[PDB]
């Protein structure tokens, strides 16, 4: 059941839509609560395309990323475990690495990842003192202007 | 002029290079030797001795 | 682009090393660069004896 | 584990076993904290952190701020969550606060009413725990890298204090004598370390990639000068004999005092006779380390013995008598520059450039 998943999330991530297609994600949604091997393959699935030079299909899956995190726990288990990587991905701290073109894509990027971070922080920071220390660091030491 | 600056952070001369991204209108200004980093606005008029201000005067505000 | 992570960003070249390298200079290598060693040797472009 | 019970309940096994298998059990399951947290107040990276010897329950921490921290690491409160609250701090309005980064700071052993600090503002300060005040300053002409007091010495009370200077300082408590001077290197002097075992040994590790054992009561310069090959290589002793292939930023004695380790900066730590200086060949593969300045690492002690050394951005504990890798403790956000080890409870205390002292207890 690999396939029909890779698939999907080709479509998703490929189309560059500024917006999730619904019924689609929808699918997502039930073929990603069906297994939790399988949502965790979905999670490198992201974590691959992540790495990959686009901002538009950073923005798909780190909108994805986003929706799971909200909708799952493990999932947020999954991803305060390699948060470090996440933050380095979406917010491009590390100046040796840049984040991709474009840089519309880029700059959506970087204030959707900032709110959404602010509301893990309000959500489920308590839950994953690792997201605090994450936040925490992007608050202080990278001075992120959470009110832009 | 001057363009390695004593750091105020390490106290080690000329430790500080500064790097001007006119692209971008951005100095940022990093100690070599405790790895510290600053990041301010500059024009066309700015130098290095304005990013290096800046910083002084970031650092001063910072510690009141 | 120092050959090692990390070795020396910037060093002052004292006399006494300069007068190191020139001595290894091979007797061939220095009438290439144009200094018979019969009556001209790099090191000697150093001063030692007054 | 019920067989280690019934085991001790029987007489079987010594309750040696039990604790010291228990201790090993625990740091292997060395995990990020699920219910404790340190308070953060450092503005700078964490250079340098110390529990006390005695009691273990305080921990000093020196920021590249200049500010000293003294924190109180046990759970006073009934909760399973709590944070290590700070008692004291030496911060930017004390009128003693140390210009630039602290680099080193230790509790003075075989008592806690006293400390000991040194930054690259040239400064050794000796500080009064209670009143929190100077006791002593002992001004270097060049800046500090590493200090270092016997935790054995009930007689003499020696702060090692290695500096930009190729020379090692030896300044006495008793008599405030800071004269005293080792000679015998050649660059900065990165790290210094007391032996646990012998009073008056002491070894010191600079930029010159040599590492060097003092007997300091001596007048005939360095007893051993640690060398990789054991004398494959050997050669009229002027720049040969030495302990890495970089500079040695970092030295750490066993916990029984009868080998040490030593990092340095060609990514490479070593293991060595602390008698006889020989290299015992213990490989630990590669160790990423490139810190200009001296790197503190700390070994376990009461378990059936590890390493955790600051490897980038995480903790690489290693088996110090095999070099086995345990594994990484990846929870800092920038690279750690200390790590101290409780031993009473098997806990690890890390901090790093990103202004966080992380507690790691075993899960
Ligand atoms: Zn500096």
């Amino acid at each position: 059941m690999d396939q029909k998943l890779s698939k999907l999330v080709e479509e998703l991530t490929t189309s560059g839509e500024p917006r999730l297609n619904p019924e689609k994600m929808k699918e997502l949604k039930k073929i990603c609560k069906s297994s939790e091997e399988q949502l965790s393959r979905a999670y490198r699935l992201l974590i691959a395309q992540l790495t990959q030079e686009h901002a538009e299909i950073r923005l798909s899956a780190f909108q994805i990323v986003e929706e799971l995190f909200v909708r799952s726990h493990q999932f947020r288990m999954l991803v305060v475990s390699n948060f470090q990587e996440f933050l380095e991905l979406t917010l491009g701290t590390d100046p040796a690495q840049p984040l991709p073109p474009p840089r519309e894509a880029a700059q959506r990027l970087r204030q959707a990842t900032t709110r959404a971070v602010e509301g893990w922080n309000e959500k489920f920071g308590e839950a994953y003192k690792k997201l605090a220390l994450g936040y925490h660091f992007l608050r202080h030491n990278k001075k992120v202007d959470f009110q832009d | 002029l001057e363009t390695q600056f004593t750091c105020p952070f390490c106290n080690h001369e000329k430790s500080c290079d500064v790097k001007m991204d006119r692209a971008r209108n951005t100095g940022v200004i990093s100690c070599t030797v405790c790895l510290e980093e600053f990041q301010t606005p500059i024009t066309y008029l700015s130098e290095p001795v304005d990013v290096y201000s800046d910083w002084i005067d970031a650092c001063e505000a910072a510690n009141q | 682009h120092v050959n090692e992570d990390s070795q020396e960003k910037k060093i002052l070249l004292s006399p006494e090393r300069v007068h190191e390298i020139f001595k290894r200079i091979s007797d061939e290598e220095c009438f290439v660069l144009g200094m018979e060693p019969r009556y001209a040797r790099p090191e000697w472009m150093i001063v030692t004896v007054l | 584990m019920l067989g280690f019970l019934s085991a001790r309940q029987t007489g079987l096994e010594d309750p040696l076993r039990l604790r010291r298998a228990e201790s090993t059990r625990r740091v292997l399951g060395l995990e990020l904290n699920k219910d404790r947290d340190v308070e953060r107040i450092h503005g700078g990276g964490i250079n340098t952190l110390d529990i006390e010897p005695v009691e273990g329950r305080y921990m000093l921490s020196g920021g590249s701020d200049g500010v000293i921290v003294l924190y109180d690491l046990e759970n006073s409160s009934r909760q399973s969550y709590y944070t290590c609250k700070a008692v004291c701090s030496i911060g930017r309005d004390h009128p003693d606060v140390h210009r630039y980064s602290v680099e080193t700071v230790q509790w003075y052993p075989h008592d806690t009413g006293m400390f000991t600090s040194s930054s690259f503002d040239k400064t050794l300060k000796v500080w009064d725990t209670n009143t929190l005040q100077t006791a002593d300053v002992f001004n270097f002409e060049e800046t500090v890298y590493s200090h270092h007091m016997s935790p054995v010495s009930t007689k003499h009370c020696l702060v090692a204090v290695g500096t930009r200077g190729p020379k090692v300082q030896l300044c006495d408590l008793k008599s405030g004598s800071c004269s005293h001077i080792l000679q015998g290197h050649r660059q900065e002097i990165l790290a210094v370390s007391w032996s646990p075992r012998y009073d008056y040994i002491l070894a010191t590790a600079s930029a010159d990639s040599r590492v060097k054992l003092w007997d300091v009561r001596r007048a005939s310069g360095c007893l051993i000068t640690l060398d990789q090959h054991n004398g494959k290589k050997s050669q009229a002793v002027e720049s040969a004999n030495t302990a890495h292939n970089g500079k040695v930023n970092g030295l750490c004695f066993t916990s029984d005092g009868l080998h040490l380790l030593t990092v340095g900066t060609d990514n490479r730590m070593r293991l060595w006779n602390s008698s006889n200086g020989e290299n015992t060949l213990v490989n630990y593969g590669k160790v990423c380390n490139n810190s200009k300045k001296g790197l503190k690492f700390t070994v376990s002690c009461g378990c059936s013995e590890f390493v955790f050394v600051p490897y980038g951005s995480t903790i690489a504990v290693y088996t110090v008598y095999s070099g086995e890798q345990i594994t990484m403790l990846k929870g800092h956000y920038k690279t750690v520059d200390c790590c101290v080890f409780q031993s009473n409870f098997q806990e690890l205390y890390s901090g790093s450039r990103d202004c966080n002292i992380l507690a790691w207890v075993p899960s």
